[PDB]
């Protein structure tokens, strides 16, 4: 009941103003009592592929913190992370590689396909992801 | 052929099919003369032309040579007589009692691929009912062919009516309540809904049946006025029908929403005229959205009576009705969308023009729209549009009494010295579809992004630059807000016409300014592929300007692709040899070296390549450069036409290769 | 509690929904409906996706449609989110390939069911076409899938899926062109002429887009056909054993040899083997696809039929340009006006290269006939015709045989070449009917005839102009009355001297060369 | 029975190599088929002194000698993990990068096709080379990708970002992606 109006705002959101303001509110009230992010999974999936850079960064950070609370849900955000890694917006892929090693540790069962797609996106598409994937490799052992 | 008895020629060709007597090249020559003298003026020859073409192709398929392109041309539009004559000729052509097995195999394969060539099913039917087709193929392959032909467009049957797990004669009050509720939720037909409501109020005593589906939503002012009817049946009926109509308009079911709002119209007539005017505003919403969605961009015009009723709605002015602003949104959007440049200054009086900021912004935008076809300045309209848009992007408090950051324009969403908030500005420009006003707003926001936000050197491209240069109170406008709104406006304007080269150039420049070189190169290549037909013709110099090509060179250089830099800097009006030599001197290229040496046509750059490969130890790339120089196509002293045509061939192939890699 | 326990049990709930029991399926269907109405995110796109990823029969598609119809009265934006979830599951490591092949098949059946009828599809405001067209860039790479069933389902879907009314972005337009040509060639290799209907439909559907798409389709289609990996369809192209066998000639005496010239024997040489039925019918399939692509819009259904639809003179120009690009990329003789005869002795390397290209791949000749039936087009192939003619001139200069049937291919190439240039309204009908004597002449005699052809093209060039666009039945026509030469005076004189020499054998065919 | 002959021959070769290292240097300059490279390295201890001339063998103008040196060094680094082996491995990575700068396309295929499993061996032997190895891969990947865009292809691998006798370039791209797969699955299961 305490989370219904915020998520009603998140679901019925059109402008960048409303989404950014609700994301700021939920980040502020998720700094303490961080177990409330389990309800914000599907909407965080949908907003993680949004084109605006600030709201996308907030959604990515919230998703990583939601992994940090309970890593058993990392198998559920995999299709969205794979879509962000292989989309045609050229900013979702860079924000995906910026958050690539943390999610690579936090998944640990499907890291092979993730890093495989990272190599093909950075290989066929002209960009350099080598540092991030190699750092994920060194801290993955 | 000398006389004109062409049918006699047709039976000669059938006899030649039976006997294989006449030379094949003679038959092709006769086909040539028949086609040509059909093109000389007689329209009665096309029948004979098809007949002789069928005879020639059946001769070719008996003797196992190719199928002519004329035969494929005459079955672009098949017909009953054509396939009937083809089957008749194929039946007369082969004598089954004395034919070799190769001949039967050839005829069966020809019939099979003619069946595959057909698209409409009854032609496949009567070509599969001929005795020749049944005799020449054993039945399993015939059934296989028929099966794969009916698989193309299956007559699938799907049921649309929803699940009703209902048992007859419930004999219970609460169960029957549930049945009529589930039927009420599912029903879309308003007369059926009326039946459910009257029976439901008849059997129950004093239960209000609007709080029975929480997904139904009514606007706040309309919910305030709609709960004022005294009778319970009318409250429940008008509430749930108008909620269902609004939801059907939301989910793009326009005809059902039209019927629902029509039932609402015929029943609200008794109670009040205020609710009547409200729901005629709803009718205007439905008609505007139906015209803008059904006809779309392919619609011819508005039907000129909807124009009258929106024209009226902008001048109703009855102060006792609730008015949602989205009606005026669609009114101004429709008024600007279909290019009516007459409701700007002669009509639409100031007598509450300034109350609705939407009307004022649309008026100012249409005022700037009419200015452009004047080779003349008259730029009061562009001036005030510039002022209202720099004021909408301005923060109110100078030293930020509330919170010290200016970035709060995207956070606080208050404190704007404008007639409207920026989010409603994006909502307004996202409802415009006309290209001229959209590119006006795009040039405006490009110019507002190009005012040296702190320091910026790379100016984004702009199709027209007529706006005032000096900005008063530059500290007022929040510039990260300008970047956010120009990214919104560009990515939206790509969703109005993706094949517009100027918008693609603008997107590429914005990606280049934000140090996204790969995306900038992608959109530059994309603009080149829009303006020239995937580089089949030369790209005009008004798209790939020297600035554009220089930006592409910079993008290739910062991605460590240096042979591409050399090739791409051959493109300029004056060849930039300095950046070519500096790029080719480096040793960390992430693009190919030798296989890009085919797209070079300047002897000077190949000279430098040979010198670099001789100094640095490349004994094999040097030979590639020598082979490139030694071509008799890239000599310096050729005629100018040969050199420029080789240059444009290499330009086409290189730009296609870049469109192969990116894009 | 019941609703949010089924929130995470919806997978098994829908999995046992598809069984179609006696009365259980209605109960679990309403259970799914109330679930997806209740739950705050939605849980309707996932239910629709699961009903679409596992439907293998028409009635369970029907249950999917009842689910969407029961859900559309309350929720909104269901099908786009469902397709996002499905395609994201496809492109990730999950949704194992039978499931995605089945899902693409069900989507193809649904979007085909929309574009029919009107009693049923118009009742449910589903808009499968627009939702499927929104994800077209996400859907094109599935034509490149390693599993054949996934690629076939994607081909059927892209063949039936409508394009956006927004038109199509050039990047995803080009990507669709690549997917279409590769799927056409791969399905041509694997299945054959039965099984390319989806790829041909997709290519001919996005060929009728903006003309840049048409040039892209034609170019990639007929340069992929001449690639090494696809030209086979259309015509074609130690020490221990050393020391075990070194007895006798060695010993305390030197070995017999002095070395090895290269690496030894040059292989055992490969013998190519084909069957002509597959060759001719893959050629038939490709030329059918091209003649669909190069045709005009049409769609009038006027008259009593029996007629020839026009082939566009612009599409055939694109085919001609990319054919010239594929065969000879050089630009030495790129002018469309023929040079003098002695100039043929200069660029003999290029002439031999075009001769080799026409000899290796027969499809080139076939493509010329495609260029033939659009009379402004073969004028752009003047370089190709000139080079092949010069190669034939060289062969008939070097020929010493008494009769021309001793060299089959060169005789066939000469007769086919002059027949194609007679198709393209380059030569007069009087002079273009000479090839039927080529089978029974001497090599110098056919050489003199081809020099007469070369001289006529000197005097009356193969320019893109000098065709009049006659508009009542709009086509380009070259009428050989008004150039001032008409039938070539000296040329027909030389040809008639050729007939007048071999009266002994060219008796019956003398009636073809009579004056008009 | 094959293994008995193999180990007896390994014993004789170890005796002959410790008799005089010049024969070992001459033989490794001459070369033998790569399928013997495990057996010769695992079974002959004396191949440790083979790490003395890998800088000299990799500096020869002949190219197939450089592939043999790279492969032999990789198997040695699998066997003997020493600072000397890591230093010569870094030298090998630098040599491969330099030859990536200087190679014609056909010679680039002929050089980089048989090497790339050696990069898996190098990455398996030594963690501190990972990113360096990774850098080389991404570079070779995109340069091969650029070559794919140079001419038309029968498979079009650029749009295949989802998963016989072919074009050499698409074979090289496939080899690059498979050696990346092998590196990643080595890293995942490498504890």
């Amino acid at each position: 009941a305490e989370m219904a109006p915020y998520m009603k705002r998140l679901s019925r959101g059109q402008t960048v103003e409303d989404l950014l303001e609700v994301l700021s509110d939920i980040d502020e009230m998720s700094r303490r009592r961080p177990e409330i992010l389990s309800f914000f999974s599907t909407n965080l999936q949908r907003l993680m592929s949004s084109a605006e850079e600030c709201c996308r960064n907030l959604a990515f950070s919230l998703a990583l913190r939601s992994m940090q609370n309970s890593p058993s849900i990392a198998a559920a955000f995999l299709p969205t992370f794979m879509y962000c890694l292989g989309s045609q917006d050229f900013e979702v892929v860079q924000t995906a590689l910026r958050n690539l090693p943390e999610y690579a540790l936090l998944c640990q069962e499907h890291a092979a396909v993730l890093l495989h797609r990272a190599f093909l996106v950075g290989m066929y598409g002209q960009m350099d992801p080598s540092a991030q994937i190699s750092e994920a490799l060194r801290i993955l052992h | 052929l000398r006389s004109g008895n062409y049918q006699e020629v047709i039976q000669i060709f059938i006899e030649d099919n039976l006997t294989l007597s006449l030379p094949v090249q003679f038959r092709q020559s006769v086909l040539r003369e028949l086609f040509k003298k059909a093109q000389q003026g007689n329209e009665a020859l096309d029948e004979i032309c098809f007949k002789v073409c069928a005879c020639n192709t059946v001769r070719d398929i008996l003797e196992g040579r190719t199928i002519s392109v004329q035969f494929n041309q005459l079955f672009l539009r098949p017909n009953k007589e054509k396939i009937d004559f083809l089957l008749e000729v194929c039946s007369r052509s082969v004598n089954l009692e004395k034919a070799s097995e190769s001949l039967k195999g050839n005829m069966a394969a020809f019939l099979k691929n003619v069946c595959l060539g057909l698209e409409d099913l009854q032609y496949v039917f009567m070509i599969s009912s001929h005795e020749l087709f049944i005799t020449l193929l054993k039945d399993e392959e015939r059934k296989l062919l028929v099966d794969q032909m009916r698989k193309r467009s299956p007559r699938v049957n799907l049921c649309i009516k929803p699940v009703t797990s209902f048992y007859d004669i419930p004999a219970s009050a609460s169960v029957n309540i549930g049945q009529l509720e589930h039927q009420l939720i599912l029903s879309v037909d308003p007369w059926r809904i009326r039946q459910i409501l009257i029976e439901l109020h008849g059997m129950t005593s004093e239960r209000q049946f609007w709080t029975v589906s929480n997904k139904w939503e009514v606007p706040s002012v309309y919910s305030g006025v709609i709960l004022g009817i005294k009778d319970n049946l009318t409250r429940d009926l008008v509430y749930i029908l108008m909620a269902k109509g609004l939801h059907c308009s939301t989910v793009k079911d326009f005809s059902h929403a039209k019927q629902l709002f029509a039932a609402c119209l015929e029943l609200v007539t008794e109670f009040s005229p205020k609710l009547r005017q409200v729901m005629l505003n709803e009718m205007l919403l439905l008609d505007i959205h139906t015209h803008e969605a059904g006809t779309g961009q392919a619609g011819e015009r508005p039907p000129s009576d909807l124009i009258s009723r929106v024209r009226g709605y902008l001048e109703m002015r009855l102060p006792d009705i609730p008015l949602r602003q989205v009606i005026a949104e669609e009114c101004v959007a429709f008024m600007l969308n279909w290019r009516e440049n007459e409701y700007l200054t002669l009509q639409v009086p100031a007598f509450l023009l300034q109350s609705n900021p939407y009307v004022k912004l649309g008026q100012l935008l249409a005022a700037t729209c009419k200015e452009l076809p004047g080779p003349k300045e008259s730029r009061r309209t562009a001036k005030d549009l510039w002022e209202v848009v720099v004021q909408i992007c301005s923060v109110s408090s100078q030293h930020k009494r509330g919170n010290d950051g200016r970035v709060s324009l995207i956070k606080q969403r208050e404190s704007t010295l404008g007639i409207m908030y920026r989010s409603e500005l994006l909502s307004f420009i996202k409802k415009l579809r006309e290209p001229l006003v959209l590119t006006i707003i795009l040039s405006l926001f490009v110019k507002l992004h190009n005012v040296r936000e702190d320091i910026v050197n790379d100016i984004t491209a702009e199709h027209i630059s007529i706006w005032p240069s000096s900005i008063p109170n530059l500290q007022s406008v929040d510039f990260e807000a300008v970047a956010i709104t120009v990214k919104e406006l560009v990515r939206y304007t790509l969703s109005i016409n993706p094949n517009n080269h100027s918008w693609l150039i603008i997107q590429a420049d914005i990606y280049f300014a934000t140090n996204q070189y790969s995306a900038a190169l992608h959109y530059y290549l994309q603009a080149g592929a829009v303006c020239s037909d995937f580089f089949n013709k030369a790209v005009p110099p008004d798209v790939y300007t020297d600035q554009v090509i220089k930006r592409m060179i910079k993008c290739c250089s910062l991605l460590n692709c240096h042979t591409q830099v050399a090739i791409l800097c051959q493109f300029l009006r004056e060849i930039d040899y300095k950046t070519a030599f500096k790029s080719l001197q480096e040793q960390n290229s992430h693009d190919a070296m030798d296989s890009y040496y085919d797209y070079i046509w300047d002897v000077t750059i190949l000279e430098y390549l040979t010198y670099l490969h001789h100094k640095r130890g490349e004994t094999d790339k040097r030979q590639i450069a020598i082979k490139a120089i030694g071509q008799t196509e890239l000599n310096a002293s050729n005629p100018e036409e040969v050199l420029q045509l080789a240059a444009q061939r290499r330009k086409k192939k290189f730009l296609q290769a870049m469109a192969k890699l990116y894009f | 509690p019941f609703l949010d326990a089924l929130k995470n049990h919806v997978g098994e709930l829908c999995g046992e929904t598809l069984r179609l029991e006696r009365k259980r399926f209605l109960w679990q269907h309403q259970l799914l409906g109330l679930l997806s109405v209740y739950t705050r995110p939605s849980c309707g796109p996932e239910a629709l996706g699961h009903l679409l990823s596992r439907a293998r029969s028409p009635e369970e598609l029907s249950l999917a449609t009842q689910l969407y119809a029961g859900l559309v009265v309350s929720l909104s934006g269901l099908l786009p989110l469902a397709f996002r979830s499905c395609l994201a599951r496809v492109h990730a490591g999950t949704l194992q390939p039978p499931f995605t092949a089945r899902f693409l098949r069900n989507l193809a059946l649904l979007v085909g069911w929309e574009q029919q009828g009107g009693e049923g599809p118009a009742a449910l405001g589903a808009h499968f076409g627009e939702s499927a067209s929104a994800h077209l860039s996400d859907l094109a790479p599935l034509l490149l899938h390693p599993e054949e069933e996934v690629a076939e389902a994607a081909a059927s879907l892209l063949a039936i899926c409508p394009f956006p009314s927004e038109a199509l972005s050039p990047s995803q337009l080009l990507g669709l062109v690549r997917a279409g040509v590769h799927r056409f060639f791969a399905s041509l290799r694997l299945h054959g002429p039965p099984g390319v209907a989806s790829a041909c439909q997709l290519l001919t559907r996005l060929s009728q887009t903006s003309p840049a798409g048409l040039k892209a389709v034609l170019q990639l289609l007929v340069e992929g056909a001449l690639h090494r990996g696809n030209t086979e369809l259309f015509g074609g192209q130690t020490n221990r054993r050393h020391t075990a066998a070194v007895p006798g000639p060695g010993g305390i005496w030197s070995v017999f040899h002095a070395g090895v010239i290269g690496r030894g024997l040059k292989p055992p040489k490969f013998v190519q083997s084909r069957n002509q039925q597959e060759v001719i019918y893959n050629t038939q399939s490709l030329l059918s696809l091209l003649v669909h692509c190069c045709s005009a819009p049409g769609g009038t259904e006027c008259g009593e039929c029996w007629g020839a639809p026009i082939l566009s003179p612009e599409a055939a120009k694109a085919v001609a340009v990319t054919l010239v690009e594929s065969v000879c990329p050089d630009a030495a003789g790129a002018e469309l006006a023929w040079p003098p005869e002695e100039h043929a002795r200069a660029t003999v390397e290029r002439d031999l290269r075009i001769g080799r290209r026409f000899r290796e791949q027969p499809l080139l000749f076939e493509l010329l006939k495609l260029v033939a039936a659009a009379p402004p087009a073969l004028c752009y192939c003047s370089v190709l015709l000139r080079g092949l003619l010069a190669a034939l001139l060289g062969h008939w200069e070097a020929s010493r045989h008494p009769d021309t049937t001793h060299s089959p291919w060169h005789l066939e190439a000469s007769c086919t070449l002059v027949a194609v240039m007679a198709e393209g309204s380059l030569l007069p009908p009087a002079l273009g009917n000479m090839h039927e004597v080529f089978s029974q002449l001497a090599p110098f005699e056919v050489r003199l005839l081809l020099l007469s052809v070369w001289g006529f093209l000197r005097e009356h060039g193969p320019l893109p102009q000098k065709f009049i666009f006659q508009s009542e039945r709009g086509r380009f026509i070259r009428d050989f009355s008004r150039e001032g030469g008409g039938e070539g005076g000296p040329h027909l004189a030389v040809l008639h001297s050729v007939l007048h020499r071999n009266i002994d054998r060219l008796g019956l065919f003398s009636g073809r060369f009579q004056a008009p | 029975n094959l293994r008995e002959v193999q180990c007896l021959i390994c014993c004789l070769l170890h005796q002959m190599y410790i008799a005089d290292p010049n024969i070992a240097k001459l033989v490794h300059f001459q070369g033998y088929p790569c399928e013997l490279l495990p057996l010769t390295v695992a079974g002959i201890p004396s191949m440790h002194i083979c790490l003395d001339f890998i800088p000299e063998l990799i500096a020869q103008p002949e190219l197939e000698k450089q592939i043999f040196a790279i492969q032999l060094l990789s198997h040695l680094c699998i066997q003997y993990a020493l600072p000397k082996s890591l230093s010569v491995a870094r030298l090998a990575v630098n040599v491969m990068g330099t030859l990536l700068t200087v190679l014609t396309q056909a010679k680039r295929y002929a050089f980089f096709m048989p090497t790339l499993p050696s990069l898996v061996s190098f990455c398996r032997a030594f963690p501190p080379l990972y990113e360096d190895i990774m850098s080389l891969l991404i570079q070779i990947g995109q340069v091969c990708a650029s070559d794919v865009a140079t001419q038309t292809r029968d498979i079009d691998p650029i749009i295949t970002r989802l998963q016989g006798s072919m074009d050499p370039d698409v074979q090289l791209c496939h080899c690059i992606e498979r050696t990346v797969i092998e590196i990643i699955n080595m890293s995942v299961s490498g504890i």
